[PDB]
């Protein structure tokens, strides 16, 4: 965000409109990573051995 | 009228040998461990849309 707002104070006001779709899918996808994940050894019943 | 014939002492005859043999157990299935294979493809996605 902090990127976006950079290029914001700057004045490009390039993510104006449609150009805002990039950060969007970028911030959703880092959301699935580190909220849900999957885990080590010590999580025995991965989805595909259960 | 025939000809003589005493018999002698009998020849040694070849030996038998056995033998008891234990058969090698075969190898066993590796159990199937699973790679997260959705979480590099959404890793290379995300840095490729930075």
């Amino acid at each position: 965000g902090g990127m976006v707002a950079m290029v914001f104070a700057s004045g490009s006001h390039v993510f104006g409109g449609i150009g805002s779709i990039f950060p969007l899918f970028m911030m959703v996808g880092i959301m699935m990573m580190m909220f849900r994940g999957m885990g080590g050894g010590q999580q025995q019943m991965s989805r595909p051995k259960l | 009228m025939k000809r003589g014939f005493a018999r002698p002492t009998p020849e040694k005859p070849p030996v038998i040998k056995p033998e008891n043999i234990v058969l090698s157990t075969p190898l066993s299935i590796p159990p199937p461990e699973g790679k997260p294979w959705w979480l590099i493809v959404v890793g290379v996605v995300v840095v490729g849309l930075l």
